């Protein structure tokens, strides 16, 4: 009956759910295990830039706190 | 986008019907008509019956009479839902053409049980049917009748009040009233136009002067008041369908005149004049007295006439077929003036046009 | 062998897709029509078998010769063939399809769509039934699994 | 510098499948074809309200290519000004719109 | 004995006007179609499961021609040709002689099934219930002369389907 | 004025709402109480930075620090 | 690790454009009283499998082009417009966050008639030359008003970024304050893809392709279908966004938007199509008056309320 | 909860085909799961089974055998496998097998 058509809809909507979740997985992958620094607007950029000078690593997503001042 | 011109070219499907009906006899020649208006058979069947029978000078029984216009209504359900879902198809509405041709596949085992064929029955015959309706089958049409209009409502439900079905439909294919019978058009195409005429009521056949129904007349001459008419035709046909299961007669269904209908089987193999009977009308077949009738019946299409001419033989000298779609298909160049190639399958949609009955 | 094998598998593929996705092109000639018609109606629903309903001419499969050809037509349907795609097969429907049928002895009829096109399935009644069409085109597919043209290819 | 990866690889996936599309089936060996519409060989009419309705949406939308920045000018600290030229905008838009209703230019393409 | 399809003159008022506005701007009329068709998504529909399922006939079903016999192996068939001269199509072609007992029986007895127009005046012309169009209707062909029957694959389709043949005949014959 | 407006609501109701909503938006900015509120939002919105003043000894009402009560305060942005 | 993004994006829009094809001919079947296909795989999942395989190995059409490059260009250029159609969609995070992902997307929709055009002009057919010139005319009429409306509601957005579309809409959907705006964005997206009622393709342009290239071309069609549905989810029906589980929003919007792409579905098996004229009717005195109207209403209403978004 | 009676009943599908071997085995060969009362088998090896609370159409149906005459129709299946006694009970020209 109806409930024949489910599971092309199942196929398709996991087909739909892959690249959300891979592209979240990602940025968190590739970011240190948090968001992507969304960069719109160029101060955003000038404090991103700051963290990958401040890090020391190259890296503006490796974090500095208290532990890096005396 | 306008359509200055329409030259319809036919013949695809010429095959010269009424020439081979030339050479074959009255039995012979019946079933040619089951294929001519090829989802109207038991009417074109009806309609031959009784120009035979006319020129035979005899008269069907009651209760063939009754079951000729219970399948002429059954007929009249099967073409109009024909009509509706493939102007609908043809357009873009292709869903209720699903929905109703389970409807009509009901109606065809309706015919396969009484005939033993789903189409093309040769089931009414010159001197009543063919064979009696078995047991349990006026229950199953009465069960499909319970449920049909129902059907006819979901149909109505998606295209009547539809803004879109409209406007394919109101302002297109308009028909003045003299022009539709300059035309010599017929049935729904005068009756869209405002002409109160059906055959069924002017000029009445086997027993519809005795059922009670309800004639849709349209006020513009549009494919939608087409629509409108076709689709209350069904109901109408749904309401001689009731006074038929309800009002059916005992007794024969072939006229007991045994040089024209031929006997039972248990006879035949038992009496001598029977098989004799049996014999001539199954090879040679009946003789009919010479003349020429003009007779038509009121198809689901509109008038569809047999002129008929015997000349005191077994086979027909001459057998014109008129056709509605014929003289409409003839008028679809002046019915497509001023509209747009769109507008020209709506309206070759709203003449029901059956090839068939058009070539011959 | 071993490249035997493989166009054994390839053969088995290629049969398997062209048999489960018929694609028909029917002339709506006659009341043959009608059946197919029905053969596409929600009883027997030749959408379900991958059979879809009306396909355009130059990208169907199959072309189903439904109802009876006349001379004035044969030149058009021996075009719509020729403008098919191959693999194209043909079912011919019905009495005058196959062989004239009621129409055979006419002037105007030609005896049988075999006289214009190469004819696969014949599919026999007056019209045959829904389910008899739908029967030819099962058999049709049937004829479709056991073809062997890499096979064949292999071996030539 | 993701972005044009992203369309390079996005029109390089479009011309694999369009080379596959048009050089897998030509390896079929089936055969010669001899002697591969309405209008037979008529030259092609020119239909006047084709262009008109193209015409009528280049305008419209140089229109709306004025229109595009109201996100952002919804911003500003001169608001009756800003409000006053946007409802200005979409009104000589309409009046664009009513001009070319009443001088029957949407007509059989409504 | 008539009624106007179509001849309503609607109602002016504010209710009815702004009626139908509210139909022309809020789609009623297009969410009662969506609202049919999504009535028939929920349906169960009426698909058979051919061929594992089959559509429903009637005794009286005409398919297949087949010759039969009587009950001691005898054929049915006493050459009377009646059935050749009833054809419609002209499909039934027949050619007989005595046999080496004195019999009436055929030696051509053609069909031609590409001719035939399924109508069975063959069956009920015949006197004898020796030619019969049974139920078969799945028996369709890849090549067209194996659709022209001669009288050995009539009398086998008849010793093929007489235990069906036969019950049919026994449904239906007091309606012939 | 009165069967016009009804006239063309029966006949043309797409229009009627068209020149209904052009023109509740023409009029109603000019009657609203918030309209006000737009323009003082957008302009207590800093997008710059608040260059300081030099001291000079006479500016009773400009502040020495963000947290001091005289300047420009934003409470009715706060509460509404 | 961007190129294996890159891939996951691009790779299941095929599928799914696959499988949106068995959908359609499923729910086509049982709104039709009928079934669609459950023979060729286990409850029919093998047939766009068996179709693509089908369509592969079937003859080339071998037209007559007038030009060949434009007849190649014609399935490269909609194939690659209807991938970059998904890079700045917010799943919560897109492929390409960009400040500009919705102005992005009108453009590359625009550029998406050129594909049409070209393919009608590299026939040699006057009939689907005149065919294309009805399709192009139609799709660039119906993106006015997808112009119009999609700037009034990105007036209660602040930019054209994609991703504050999500946090414009987290108290309310954005359908609640827009209705009339969402309604005709529906059916002018549903007249962007040639979609029935809309499908005068299909009504009584690239017919000359052969079975791959007009596979590519419908297989395009398939992925703007799910996408512009992906889009009016993003759009009018903004999901939840819980930062530290996103597959709440992924979801909350693939089942919004399968629900949309199901009415697509829905709407070609309920309605007749228009006439030509009928549609350009539709958009330029119906939904093109109503829309400037409310563009008014719009541009006025954030001032008059004191709800004017943010900038940033 | 009546969704949880559906899902007995398919559960019981796959129960009343003799484990999921046979369920798939139906499925694959039937496109059909729903089990029936077992009216009979031919010489074949043709099952014929009645459900009378299904429509009429789907109330009586047949699975094949994986072998008849010779030829294995474990997937080519043919409508023409039906012998002639059970020909009558399956196309419904009678009541009785
Ligand atoms: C037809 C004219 C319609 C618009 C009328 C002016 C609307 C308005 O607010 O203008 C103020 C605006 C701007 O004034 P304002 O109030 O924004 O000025 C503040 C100063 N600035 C701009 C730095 C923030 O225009 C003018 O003052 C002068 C230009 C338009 C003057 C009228 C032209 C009529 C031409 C008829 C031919
Ligand atoms: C990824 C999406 C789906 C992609 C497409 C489907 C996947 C499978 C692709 C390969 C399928 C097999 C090759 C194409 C089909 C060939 C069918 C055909 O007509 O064969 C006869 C043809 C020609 O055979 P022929 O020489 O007998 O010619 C027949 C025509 N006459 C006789 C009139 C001249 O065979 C071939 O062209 C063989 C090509 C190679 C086959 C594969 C080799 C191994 C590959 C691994
Ligand atoms: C995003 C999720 C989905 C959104 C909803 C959409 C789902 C429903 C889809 C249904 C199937 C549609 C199939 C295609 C149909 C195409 C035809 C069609 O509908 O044409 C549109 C029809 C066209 O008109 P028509 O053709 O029906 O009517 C005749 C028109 N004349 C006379 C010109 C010939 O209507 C519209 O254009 C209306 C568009 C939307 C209107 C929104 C109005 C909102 C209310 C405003 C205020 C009103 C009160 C006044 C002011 C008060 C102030 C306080
Ligand atoms: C080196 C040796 C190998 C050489 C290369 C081959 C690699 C493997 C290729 C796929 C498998 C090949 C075999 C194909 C099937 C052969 C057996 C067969 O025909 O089984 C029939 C069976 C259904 O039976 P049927 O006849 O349909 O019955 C009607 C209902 N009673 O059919 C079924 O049950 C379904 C059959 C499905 C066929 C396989 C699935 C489709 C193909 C997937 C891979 C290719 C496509 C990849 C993706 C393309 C883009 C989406
Ligand atoms: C001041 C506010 C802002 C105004 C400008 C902004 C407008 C935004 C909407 C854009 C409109 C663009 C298109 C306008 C075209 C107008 C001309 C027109 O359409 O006239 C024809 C029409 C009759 O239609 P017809 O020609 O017959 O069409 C064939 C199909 N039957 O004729 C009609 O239907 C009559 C139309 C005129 C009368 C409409 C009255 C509406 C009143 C609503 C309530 C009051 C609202 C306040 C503003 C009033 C302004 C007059
Ligand atoms: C993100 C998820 C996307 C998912 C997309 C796909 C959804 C559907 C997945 C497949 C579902 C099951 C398909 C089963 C097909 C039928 C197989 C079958 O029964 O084939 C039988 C056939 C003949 O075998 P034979 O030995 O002759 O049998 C006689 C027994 N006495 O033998 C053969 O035909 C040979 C074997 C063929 C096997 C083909 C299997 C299907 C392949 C489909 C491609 C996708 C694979 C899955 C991808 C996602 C998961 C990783
Ligand atoms: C006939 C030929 C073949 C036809 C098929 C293939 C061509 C047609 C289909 C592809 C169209 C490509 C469109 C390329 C540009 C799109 C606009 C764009 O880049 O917008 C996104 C973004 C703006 O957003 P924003 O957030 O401001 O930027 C990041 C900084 N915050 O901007 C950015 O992120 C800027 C990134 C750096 C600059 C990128 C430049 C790309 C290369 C040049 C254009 C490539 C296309 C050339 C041919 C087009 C033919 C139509
Ligand atoms: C290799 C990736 C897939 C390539 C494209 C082929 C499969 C998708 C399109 C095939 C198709 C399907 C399924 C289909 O169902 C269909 O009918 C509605 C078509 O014709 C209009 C098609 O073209
Ligand atoms: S074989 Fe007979 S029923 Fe069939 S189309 Fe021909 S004339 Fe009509
Ligand atoms: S089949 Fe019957 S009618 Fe025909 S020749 Fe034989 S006995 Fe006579
Ligand atoms: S069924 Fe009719 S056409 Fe066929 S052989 Fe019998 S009499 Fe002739």
């Amino acid at each position: 009956m109806w409930f024949e058509v489910l599971p092309g809809i199942a196929v398709m909507g996991v087909c739909l759910f892959i690249p959300g979740m891979a592209t979240a997985r990602i940025h968190r992958f590739s970011n240190g295990g948090r968001e992507k620094r969304v960069a719109h607007y160029s101060y955003q950029w000038y404090l991103m830039e700051r963290d990958r000078r401040v890090s020391g690593v190259n890296r503006y997503y490796v974090s500095k706190g208290l532990e890096n001042i005396d | 986008e306008m359509v200055r011109k329409c030259d319809p070219h036919i013949g695809l499907l010429h095959r010269g019907t009424e020439k081979l009906i030339e050479y074959k006899t009255y039995l012979q020649a019946l079933p040619y008509f089951d294929r001519l208006d090829y989802v109207s058979m038991m009417c074109n069947e009806q309609a031959y019956s009784l120009a035979v029978e006319k020129l035979l000078n005899i008269q069907p029984p009651p209760r063939a009479q009754w079951i000729r216009v219970l399948f002429g209504e059954i007929t009249r359900l099967l073409n109009h839902i024909m009509a509706v879902t493939t102007h609908a198809l043809d357009i873009g509405a292709m869903t209720p053409f699903f929905w109703m041709f389970e409807e009509r596949e009901k109606m065809f085992e309706f015919y396969e049980r009484v005939s033993g064929a789903r189409m093309h029955a040769a089931y009414v015959r010159p001197g009543g049917v063919h064979q009696d309706l078995p047991l349990g089958l006026m229950d199953d049409i009465y069960e499909f009748s319970k449920n049909f209009s129902l059907r006819i409502d979901e149909l109505e439900e998606m295209l009547t009040n539809n803004r879109i079905w409209r406007n394919r439909t109101v302002d297109i294919g308009v028909v003045t009233a003299e022009d539709a019978l300059n035309y010599g058009f017929s049935g729904v195409m005068l009756r869209g136009s405002g002409i109160q005429w059906d055959l069924r009521k002017t000029q009445p056949y086997d027993v519809y002067d005795q059922v009670e129904f309800d004639v849709p007349i349209g006020s513009r001459g549009d494919c939608y008041d087409r629509y409108l008419c076709r689709v209350e035709e069904m109901r109408q046909s749904i309401r001689i369908i009731s006074q038929c299961l309800n009002k059916m007669p005992p007794g024969e269904i072939k006229v007991d005149d045994a040089k024209v209908s031929p006997p039972k089987r248990a006879e035949m193999k038992t009496s001598m004049e029977s098989l004799i009977h049996h014999f001539k009308l199954y090879t040679e077949g009946y003789q009919v007295p010479p003349g020429a009738t003009y007779t038509a019946i009121e198809a689901p299409k509109g008038e569809f006439g047999v002129y008929l001419v015997s000349d005191g033989s077994s086979r027909p000298y001459r057998c014109k077929i008129k056709a509605p779609g014929f003289a409409h298909l003839a008028g679809l160049d002046k019915m497509s003036k001023g509209h747009m190639l769109a507008d020209v399958v709506a309206i070759i949609g709203t003449q029901d046009i059956v090839f068939g009955e058009v070539d011959r | 062998s071993r490249g035997e094998y493989v166009v054994a598998k390839l053969d088995d593929l290629i049969n398997w897709a062209r048999r489960s996705s018929l694609w028909p092109m029917t002339f709506g000639l006659a009341c043959c029509a009608v059946e197919m018609m029905h053969m596409a109606a929600p009883r027997y629903d030749m959408d379900r078998f991958g059979v879809v309903f009306r396909a355009s001419p130059r990208q169907s499969d199959v072309m189903i010769v439904a109802g009876t050809l006349t001379n004035k037509m044969a030149p058009a349907l021996r075009k719509v063939y020729d403008q098919m795609p191959e693999p194209r097969y043909v079912v011919s429907m019905g009495s005058c399809a196959n062989g004239g049928g009621y129409y055979h002895y006419s002037y105007s009829v030609v005896r049988g769509c075999d006289r214009i096109v190469p004819v696969d399935i014949y599919v026999p009644g007056c019209p045959p039934t829904a389910e008899a069409l739908l029967y030819g085109i099962l058999q049709l597919q049937k004829k479709i699994k056991r073809e062997k043209r890499l096979r064949i290819w292999y071996r030539r | 510098m993701n972005l044009m990866i992203t369309l390079l690889t996005n029109f390089t996936l479009a011309t694999l499948l369009v080379t596959i599309a048009f050089w897998l089936p030509q390896l079929n060996v089936y055969s010669e074809k001899t002697s591969p519409d309405p209008m037979g060989s008529a030259r092609l009419p020119f239909s006047m309200k084709f262009f008109l309705v193209a015409i009528t949406f280049l305008l419209f939308d140089l229109e709306i290519a004025l229109l595009l920045p109201l996100p952002w000018a919804s911003q500003t600290t001169n608001l009756n000004t800003m409000l006053t030229m946007a409802l200005l905008l979409i009104f000589l838009l309409a009046v664009s719109l009513a001009y070319e209703w009443t001088q029957k230019g949407l007509e059989w393409t409504e | 004995t008539y009624k106007y399809v179509n001849l309503r003159e609607p109602s002016m008022d504010m209710k009815s006007v702004t009626d139908r506005a509210a139909q022309t701007l809020l789609w009623t009329e297009l969410i009662r179609g969506l609202g049919m068709t999504l009535s028939y998504l929920f349906r169960e529909p009426a698909t058979i499961n051919y061929p594992f399922e089959k559509g429903p006939l009637s005794p009286r079903f005409r398919g297949e021609h087949a010759l039969r016999r009587y009950p001691s192996g005898e054929e049915r068939c006493i050459a009377c040709k009646l059935c050749e001269a009833v054809c419609p199509a002209q499909a039934i072609t027949i050619e007989a002689e005595p046999r080496a007992d004195g019999s009436r029986r055929t030696t051509r007895y053609d069909i031609d099934m590409t001719k035939c127009i399924y109508c069975g005046f063959c069956q009920e012309a015949c006197p004898v219930d020796a030619i019969v169009e049974g139920p078969n209707f799945e028996f369709s062909t890849e090549t067209h002369e194996e659709l022209l029957y001669n009288k050995e694959k009539l009398l086998n389709n008849g010793d093929k389907w007489e235990a069906e043949i036969a019950a049919n005949i026994q449904a239906d014959y007091l309606y012939r | 004025v009165a069967a016009f407006l009804k006239n063309v609501w029966a006949k043309e109701p797409v229009l009627v709402a068209s020149f209904a909503i052009a023109g509740l938006a023409v009029i109603l900015p000019t009657l609203s109480p918030y309209t006000k509120y737009s323009l003082m939002i957008n302009r207590a919105t800093p997008y710059n930075y608040p260059v300081p003043l030099r001291d000079d000894g006479n500016m009773p009402d400009v502040p020495s620090h963000p947290q001091d009560p005289q300047g420009p305060s934003l409470e009715w942005l706060k509460r509404l | 690790m961007f190129m294996i993004n890159v891939l996951t994006l691009i790779i299941p829009i095929l599928l799914a454009v696959a499988f949106l094809t068995l959908v359609e001919r499923k729910v086509l079947g049982y709104m039709q009283f009928r079934k669609g296909p459950n023979v060729v795989g286990p409850y029919g999942l093998l047939q766009p499998i068996a179709d693509a395989i089908k369509l592969f190995i079937k003859e080339p059409l071998r037209p007559a082009t007038s030009s060949i490059s434009m007849f190649i260009l014609a399935p490269i250029l909609a194939l690659t417009l209807a991938l970059t159609m998904w890079i700045p969609l917010p799943m919560p995070y897109p492929l390409i966050n960009m400040n500009l992902g919705v102005l992005f997307m009108l453009a590359m929709s625009s550029l998406a008639v050129y594909s049409i055009l070209w393919s009608g002009w590299a026939s040699n057919s006057k009939y689907a030359l005149i065919g294309a010139l009805r399709a192009v005319a139609q799709t660039i009429s119906y993106e006015v008003t997808l112009a119009i409306i999609l700037l009034s509601v990105l007036l209660m957005n602040g930019s054209f970024t994609l991703s504050t579309l999500i946090i414009t809409q987290e108290q309310v959907w954005l359908i609640f304050p827009a209705w009339p705006l969402a309604m005709m964005w529906f059916i002018s997206t549903l007249a962007e893809t040639n979609r029935a009622p809309f499908d005068l393709t299909e009504g009584e342009f690239n017919v000359e392709y052969a079975a791959g290239p007009f596979a590519l071309f419908f297989m395009a069609e398939y992925a703007n279908i799910i996408m512009m549905n992906i889009f009016t989810t993003t759009l009018f029906l903004g999901a939840f966004h819980n930062p530290y589980m996103p597959e709440l929003y992924t979801i909350n919007f693939t089942i919004k938007s399968l629900l949309l792409s199901i009415t697509f579905l829905w709407i070609r098996a309920s309605y007749p199509r228009f006439r030509y004229d009928q549609l350009m009717h539709l958009l330029w005195k119906n939904f093109l008056p109503l829309t400037l109207a409310l563009c008014m209403w719009h541009v006025s209403l954030p001032i008059l309320l004191s709800s004017i978004p943010p900038q940033t | 909860m009546e969704l949880l009676q559906v899902l007995k009943r398919g559960l019981q599908q796959v129960s009343g085909h003799g484990g999921l071997r046979g369920y798939l085995r139906v499925l694959f060969r039937a496109n059909d799961v729903r089990v029936g009362t077992l009216v009979g088998e031919d010489k074949y090896g043709n099952k014929y089974y009645e459900d009378n609370k299904q429509f009429f159409g789907r109330h009586r149906w047949v699975i094949y055998t994986t072998e008849m005459n010779g030829k294995n129709t474990f997937w080519d299946v043919d409508g023409s496998m039906v012998p002639p006694e059970w020909h009558r009970w399956l196309h419904c020209m009678t009541d009785d097998p």
